[PDB]
RNA sequence: UCACCCUCGA
DNA sequence: TGCATCCGTGAGTCGAGGGTG
DNA sequence: TTGTGGGAGCTGTCACGGATGCA
């Protein structure tokens, strides 16, 4: 279909594509035809239109374009909060945090690299895929496919986690937290006191 | 029953014995059937029939079926009220 | 289950071999039940 | 001998010069053994009764002769390690020499820094003198007043000297070092590696636990 | 101090341990040594701060591409940063400017 | 100082342009610190021009190192001399050869891209990893002549 | 009906009946849900957010592009305000 | 022992269950290095002698030693808050001794 | 410890034991590695005999010095060039190998640790009856299970059919892998003729022959690349039956030949699925639904037919500390084999020497994770002699290769009555490892 | 024919990446850095592939590459303290005259160049250097601590 | 100090 | 295009000590 | 930058609501 019926149309992989079909997107146009359908429509079909209007309405919203939902640059988060201290014998003990950016940044540069070489478009492919991986890795490790091992086999911890489970920033750090001026032993009765 | 109970009923779960209660007032009519129940209730208003499908007899029914007639189990004929459960089990919060 | 041979012995006369085994059974079963318990008991607490 | 939780295990001798023993017999107790066979407590004279609501809700009264008589008294070695190591602004170093510090304090330490054996140790008191280079980022606006005035120009460091833990006080009972300007096998950057091991004698006290072998536990009380 | 401590203090409703708690006890880095201060010289205690914890915490959802954004009454976004000019004047002084 | 009396507290997705407003500089290296030196490679996860000084107003190469000089970038070493504090607060960014999806509006079920696009999150996943392709615009004009 | 709301969509009784009251100048079910949906659909973005499945709230919370009003107790705990309850109630304070 | 005096601490067991779990006592300097807790506390807090520890926490604002002094002081709470019935009674061996 | 070695009291033990044929563990990972063979055949590499040179330190120098107490171990290497029909022995140090104490411990890093005996389920078919589906019917389930290799799992489903259910991949119907073996239908069809659920399978069956069962096993054990029936066949045949990926344990075949009676006259010799022993497992699975007690495989034997006890002690072993030491060593050796291998091609040949073929990397490597990283080697626990001892005895059921935690359900916990006179139903921990740790009995000994 | 050689090489080595990412992952144990290492040696295959001498059997070059590029891989109350003067060094330095106590305040504690102090005190080089160098002898002979 | 894992205490 | 099936979430609090990456 | 070459572990967890995706 490139071959021939070359100059007729565009079409692509990954995620260009998507945002590609987040640009030439009418939401006032589909949110219109969705709650019409809503409205008029009955079954499983309402259902799923309204779950789709719940979005797209949403999104309809004082800007808030949904260009958002795709990344040209990804933020770092200060070293501070992904520290770096020594250990024994010269080796160092990092969060995962810098692992997984440094694996962002390699395989980022790999891709700047094999786009400037005009490599084939299958390795080059490869490259933006495994970009992607790595930067879903960062967000969110483990939400697709196998989580990304250090060695040891052990999970990353990964922004997501930071936030998630009973040891995360609100359950562990911001609902509960340690005090000063504030001791504990061993109980013992006494019953010389009053109450 | 138990724990379990305490939160199949704060997290208002269609519970697992699942006792239907009456939508109308009137007559019922308790259909025979080998493992199988199946009811229905004629409004006394004369409104369109409602007809609760199946119960397996695994469940049994309600022992109260009584404003003027019989305070033993439910039997065919008797009179239901609104809210009267028709099976001895855990009623659906929903419904309710 | 309940088990059809009952402990005949009081702990004042001492259970014998079987008697101690057999009582080890409910004995555990207890114990890992109220580990699972303490924890359903605080989700629920939590969650009100 | 320390043991892995610091419990002391100690062994005595329970055979005396010219006793004939046959293959298998004890030569010597260990640290809870007594003439072979396993003692993990005492014998006490026990009296069941409440007293006073002393004992109440699980807890024990104990006879002040278990402090006297050391019916109870336990043994705790702890460890103590402190290396001295290369930083970025220099290599550390492990010396008797300590600004700002009274020779009061260092009395117990021997020329190397090393407190001497058998000195007794209290909340605070210095085990081991180690210094380390300043990077003088953080050097105080007096203190460079100081620097730059009476041209300080050799030793700019730091006292990171090891110290006693809060709570803690014994015997200092033994030191082994390891240097580097000797042959010992040490990380990569560490010069010096000291362990200082301090032993405690514990009487039996309020709060300690007590229990028998059938389930039976507690804190005490009250010692009368 | 925990979650479920955080709750029983709720169920006393003291409002001001539970602050003093959480604010200029763990997190609050310029509370703790204004406190601490306040003590040794014998004055009343200060009014807490903001922990720290929280500013990590909006950190770490604007690092996963969350724009968040603390507004005032009526305003638009609050900076939530100090700068660094206030330290000088007492340690100046301290000095003899 | 704060009196932590803030009416609300919003959020919203990021666009680039909230990313590179934010972000002091760009991370160009996976080095992290020059491993002799134990000082942050420049362009790296942790170089000091972009992120801030490691200590208290000093630039990298050394040339400023005192309190007098504040607010003020060295132009050797391109850092600013100031407090260190701010090492926590300054975050960079990466900028992308090929942009990339946030994993979590297209794996998050309900997949948010998937109802935006009414795209199955199975031919989403062809997609955004390069199984299959996708049509973004066709020239029907063109092709009808 | 009139106003603008999505239909099979749960909102708040007094809230529903003053959006009411502002129409005419809108037929709702009363329904019974659990304590972990009536804990998740709070006005509070940031309460959802500490309590359970953290991600979804976040992504949910992004796309509406929600204002938290940190008016709840566990809300003032996070931020280190005065709790509204008990002393910190402004009749006390 | 000036400054303790009139100056309330609060102690705490894990877990707490109900708010009766944190609660205001007068500190009394005491020989040892165990906390001594009052025995009538103990159904509160669900606490034994059988090896359990406990933590103190120093109140330091006026109003949060206030709130000590009123809200949770040991002798203003004698009712379980879930039953009204009253905790802070007798237990066992004061009973029997009854 | 002194059968991993091959120690002399260990030889005396075997002789009354009347296991004649003594072997070594680490004999037995140079059997298995021996030889090591080059891909053209020309040249191979074989391990003979290990020795122990005496231990570097002593127990109380290695513990002042923060030490491994160890010995040097020692192999005879031989190489063999069948191209120029050279042989080349040699003497090659494996590497300096932790020795266990006279007390029962080792000193790793100057501190003193305790292997724990790890609970794991034995190799072997375990049939069990998943009750609980979707409605009320008993839907039969087995699991073969090997010492090493992949594993293999035939299920029935809510509807009747029979599948197989090979290394996580979805169910395929076992008729795929009839046929795949060489089974024709007129040929199984006989089998299981008594059986109308494999009838039916067969009726829904979606394609009959040989070689393209071989190409749908192959393209379910392949994904994203082209299917092929000749690399079909090579995979198919080297995952079960060939012994280099799959380890059937010894223990594995005396359980199977047990359960399925199929080989009792002592054919011991060779450690391997056999054909009839997964026809006997098929046969097994769907006879267990009718559940007749006197089954007879085509050359079994009266093989009564029971669901299996996943925690009754004769379906549930323990690896020892030899046995763990061993399994790390194999994978440390098979790392070694590798290198042996990328070796033999880029060297000019008449310069090896079985001295540059080996790199004792990989094991030292491995023995140092185990003993460092391994949650079966822990701290000592030393308060008194008595916590040591039972330390030493105690069967732990968590670790690699057994169950997870968040896998221990309520039902592992409990007192099996098969633990009577083996585990003590007594002592076991108070908190979240209750049911998990327990000591073992007091006259009770391991079995080999 | 360069563009051709790389249509040949799509046509030709495409087919062992698979083989090869087998073989890179046989040898890294991580997946990821086996992608990684992939992709290396794609990139040291693509930029030096007119190099690559023809033959029969072409992968075992790659399989070579694959591997030799392997082979190649402080509490708050030490704060609330710490902001307390020294009040010794205070002292000491409140009994230097004025006019020396800012010179040697500049030149020293804030380390300005001598012109640079000069133009702060608005008093000339030899003003400020008399001054930096009388007060500099007067505060040693005022302080003899030395930190003891 | 950071992250795991292990064994414990109420 | 009706329904089974697969996926994601959740699973008590607070303490102590050790090891290794 | 040659000729050779298919991974390690797991699962012995359960209940529930909802979107996915098959047929
Ligand atoms: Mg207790
Ligand atoms: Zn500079």
């Amino acid at each position: 279909l490139v071959d021939r019926y070359g100059e007729y149309f565009t079409g692509a992989m990954g995620a260009e594509s998507i945002q590609k079909l987040i640009e030439n997107f009418d939401i006032d146009a589909e949110a219109e035809s969705l709650r019409d359908v809503i409205r008029n429509g009955k079954g499983q079909k309402k259902l799923r239109a309204l779950k789709r209007l719940k979005v797209v309405a949403a999104f309809q919203q004082s800007g808030n374009s949904p260009m958002g939902m795709v990344l040209d640059a990804v933020p770092v988060i200060p070293p501070e909060l992904r520290p770096m201290v020594q250990l024994d014998g010269g080796r160092f003990a990092t969060s995962d945090l810098n692992d997984l950016y440094r694996r962002v940044i390699n395989r980022n540069n790999r891709l700047k690299r094999l786009i400037d070489l005009g490599a084939p478009e299958i390795i080059v492919n490869n490259e933006k895929r495994m970009l992607q991986e790595s930067v879903d890795a960062l967000f969110d490790n483990g939400r697709r496919g196998r989580p990304v091992t250090g060695p040891g086999n052990r999970p990353l911890k990964s922004l997501s986690d930071l936030l998630k489970g009973k040891q995360g920033r609100f359950r562990q750090n911001l609902l509960g937290k340690r005090v000063d001026y504030s001791g504990r032993s061993v109980i013992v009765v006494g019953p010389q006191l009053k109450l | 029953g138990g724990l379990p109970r305490v939160q199949e009923l704060f997290e208002a779960r269609v519970p697992r014995g699942k006792a239907p209660i009456a939508d109308v007032t009137g007559r019922v009519r308790l259909e025979d059937g080998e493992r199988f129940y199946k009811i229905t209730i004629v409004p006394d208003d004369g409104g369109e029939e409602v007809v609760y499908d199946k119960i397996s007899k695994r469940q049994r029914l309600r022992v109260f079926k009584h404003e003027d007639g019989s305070e033993r189990v439910l039997s065919d004929g008797d009179h239901v009220e609104v809210g009267q459960q028709l099976m001895e089990g855990s009623a659906d919060p929903h419904e309710v | 289950e309940f088990i059809p041979r009952p402990v005949k012995s009081s702990f004042r006369e001492g259970l014998t071999v079987l008697e101690y085994f057999i009582n080890t059974h409910g004995a555990r079963k207890g114990l890992a039940d109220t580990a699972l318990r303490t924890a359903d008991s605080g989700y629920l607490t939590r969650r009100l | 001998a320390r043991s892995n939780h610091g419990t002391c295990a100690n062994q005595c001798p329970i055979v005396d010069a010219g006793d004939r023993v046959e293959a298998g017999q004890v030569i010597a107790d260990g640290p809870c053994t007594d003439d072979g066979e396993m003692a993990l407590g005492k014998n006490l004279l026990v009296a069941i009764m409440p007293w006073e609501g002393h004992n109440y809700e699980d807890a024990i009264i104990l006879s002040n002769r278990l402090v006297e008589e050391d019916v109870l008294t336990s043994i705790h070695i702890e460890e103590h390690e402190i290396d001295a190591r290369d930083t970025k602004l220099g290599a550390e170093e492990i010396t008797r020499d300590i600004p700002n510090i009274s020779d009061e304090v260092l009395a117990d330490l021997d020329e190397r820094g090393i407190v001497r054996i058998g000195a007794e140790v209290r909340d605070g008191d210095i085990l081991v003198g180690k210094v380390t280079p300043k990077g003088e980022t953080e050097l105080t606006p007096e203190e460079r007043l100081l620097r730059a005035i009476f041209g300080e120009k050799a030793r700019e460091v730091r006292d990171t000297s090891l110290k006693v833990p809060h709570g803690e006080s014994g015997k200092v009972i033994g030191i082994r070092v390891f240097s580097r300007e000797d042959e010992d096998e040490l990380p990569a950057g560490v010069n010096e590696l000291v362990r200082v091991y301090v032993a405690q004698k514990r009487k039996i006290s309020d709060g300690d636990k007590l229990a028998g072998r059938h389930g039976n536990k507690g804190v005490i009380g009250k010692i009368l | 101090f925990g979650e479920m401590e955080c709750w029983a203090m709720q169920a006393y409703g003291a409002a001001y341990t539970l602050q003093e708690l959480l604010t200029i006890k763990s997190d609050d880095t310029v509370g703790r040594v204004k406190v601490y201060e306040a003590i040794v010289k014998g004055e009343n205690i200060p009014e807490p701060g903001i922990p720290e914890s929280f500013k990590v915490l909006l950190k770490e959802l604007q690092s996963l591409c969350l724009n968040v954004e603390v507004l005032s009454s009526d305003g638009a976004a609050i900076e939530l940063r100090e700068g660094e000019d206030e330290d000088l004047e007492r340690a100046a002084a301290n000095l003899g400017i | 100082l704060d009196v932590n009396f803030f009416d609300e507290l919003r959020i919203g997705l990021a666009t680039a342009e909230d990313i590179r407003q934010w972000s002091y500089g760009e991370v160009k290296k996976p080095e992290t610190i020059n491993y002799r030196t134990l000082k942050p490679e420049k362009d790296g996860l942790f170089c000091e021009k972009i992120f801030g000084p490691t200590r208290d107003w000093e630039c990298y190469c050394g040339k400023y190192k005192r309190v007098r000089f504040k607010g003020i970038i060295c132009e050797r070493c391109g850092v600013e001399v100031t407090r260190a504090k701010v090492r926590r607060e300054r975050m960079g960014h990466i900028e992308l050869a090929a942009p990339v999806t946030h994993i979590w509006y297209f794996k998050g079920v309900p997949s948010r891209l998937g109802y935006l696009l009414d795209l199955a999150p199975k031919d989403l996943e062809k997609i955004i990893y390069f199984a299959a392709y996708v049509i973004t615009s066709v020239d029907e004009e063109m092709r009808h002549n | 009906g009139s106003t603008e709301f999505l239909p099979g969509s749960l909102i708040d009784r007094a809230e529903f009946e003053a959006e009411n009251r502002r129409v005419v100048a809108a037929a709702g079910r009363p329904v019974l849900m659990g304590i972990t949906k009536a804990s998740l659909a709070t006005d509070s973005w940031l309460s959802a957010a500490s309590f359970q499945e953290t991600t979804r709230v976040l992504t949910d919370a992004a796309i509406n592009c929600r204002s938290d009003k940190l008016n709840g107790l566990k809300e003032n705990v996070i931020i280190g305000k005065l709790i509204p309850a008990g002393t910190g109630i402004n009749r006390y304070r | 022992e000036e400054v303790i005096a009139e100056h309330p601490v609060l102690l705490n067991r894990a877990p707490t269950l109900h708010r009766l779990g944190i609660q205001a006592f007068e500190p009394m300097l005491v020989e040892g290095k165990a906390i001594q807790l009052h025995p009538l506390v103990c159904e509160a807090f669900n606490a034994d002698f059988d090896g359990d520890q406990m933590a103190v926490h120093l109140p330091l604002s006026a109003e949060a030693q206030a709130e000590a002094r009123i809200l949770m002081l040991s002798s203003n709470n004698i009712l379980s808050p879930a039953s009204g019935r009253p905790l802070a009674m007798p237990r066992l061996d004061m009973v029997t001794g009854l | 410890f002194e059968w991993l070695i091959g120690s002399p009291r260990w030889r005396e033990s075997a002789a009354e034991r009347g296991d004649v044929n003594p072997v070594g563990g680490l004999e037995e990972v140079l059997y298995e590695l021996s030889p090591i063979e080059d891909f053209s055949g020309s040249m191979s590499l074989s391990f003979s005999d290990p020795r122990f040179d005496d231990v570097k330190a002593p127990v109380d120098e290695c513990k002042d010095k923060d030490m491994t107490y160890a010995a040097p171990l020692f192999v005879t290497a031989e190489f063999i060039n069948n191209n120029t029909g050279e042989i080349k022995s040699q003497t090659v140090f494996m590497g300096d190998f932790p020795m266990m104490t006279e007390k029962g411990t080792f000193i790793i890093n100057g501190t003193e640790r305790v292997v724990v005996s790890q609970l794991v389920r034995s190799p072997g078919v375990y049939f069990d009856e998943t009750i609980d589906k979707s409605t009320d019917k008993t839907l039969h389930s087995v699991k073969v299970i090997p010492s090493r290799g992949a594993w293999l799992e035939f299920d029935v489903d809510k509807r009747d059919t029979v599948g197989v259910r090979i290394d996580r991949k979805r169910r395929q119907p076992v008729t795929v892998l009839l046929k795949a073996l060489g089974w024709t239908s007129e040929q199984i069809v006989e089998r299981f003729g008594f059986s109308e659920i494999m009838r039916s399978t067969l009726e829904k069956d979606n394609t009959v022959g040989t070689d393209e069962a071989l190409l749908d096993i192959y393209r379910k054990l392949r994904p994203g690349e082209p299917p092929t029936k000749e690399s079909a066949q090579t995979l198919l045949e080297n995952l079960f039956f060939k012994e280099k990926r799959y380890d059937l344990a010894r223990v594995g075949r005396y359980k199977v030949n047990k359960k399925l009676g199929l080989h009792v006259g002592e054919p011991i010799t060779s450690s391997t699925l056999t054909e009839e022993d997964v026809v006997a497992t098929i046969e097994y699975l769907v006879r267990l639904h009718e559940g007749q007690t006197t089954m007879t495989v085509p050359g079994g034997v009266e093989v009564p037919v029971e669901t299996d006890d996943i925690d009754h002690f004769g379906n549930r072993r323990l690896r020892t500390v030899g046995e763990l030491i061993q399994n790390q060593i194999r994978v440390g050796m098979s790392r070694m084999e590798r290198v042996v291998r990328e070796r033999m091609t880029t060297q000019d040949v008449e310069a090896i020497t079985p001295q540059t073929l080996i790199n004792i990397r990989p094991v030292v490597a491995a023995i140092k994770e185990f003993f460092g990283t391994s949650q079966l080697s822990q701290f000592m626990d030393q308060n008194n002699p008595l916590s040591g001892l039972t330390h030493k005895r105690r069967l732990s059921a968590l670790g690699p290769g057994g169950l997870s935690r968040e896998r221990a359900g309520l039902e592992v916990r409990d007192v099996h009555p098969s633990h009577y006179g083996r585990m003590c139903p007594i002592e076991t921990p108070e908190g979240p490892n209750i049911g998990l740790i327990g000591s073992l009995s007091v006259y009770a000994r391991v079995n080999p | 024919t360069d563009e051709e050689l790389t249509a040949r090489f799509e046509r030709d080595a495409i087919p062992l990446l698979d083989q090869l990412y087998g073989g890179a992952l046989r040898m890294t144990r991580n997946p990821a850095d086996a992608e990684d290492l992939l992709q290396e040696t794609m990139v040291k295959a693509y930029a030096g592939f007119r190099s690559f001498r023809h033959g029969t059997n072409l992968k075992a070059w790659l399989y070579r590459i694959l591997t030799n590029t392997y082979i190649n891989s402080r509490s708050a109350e030490v704060e609330a303290l710490e902001a307390l003067p020294d009040t010794e060094i205070k002292e000491a330095l409140q009994a230097l005259p004025e006019e020396f106590r800012m010179a040697v305040y500049y030149a020293d504690v804030e380390g300005f160049p001598y012109k640079e102090i000069a133009e702060i005190m608005d008093t000339p080089i030899g003003t400020v250097m008399s001054r930096l160098h009388r007060g500099r002898r007067q505060l040693r002979g005022l302080l003899a601590d030395v930190a003891r």
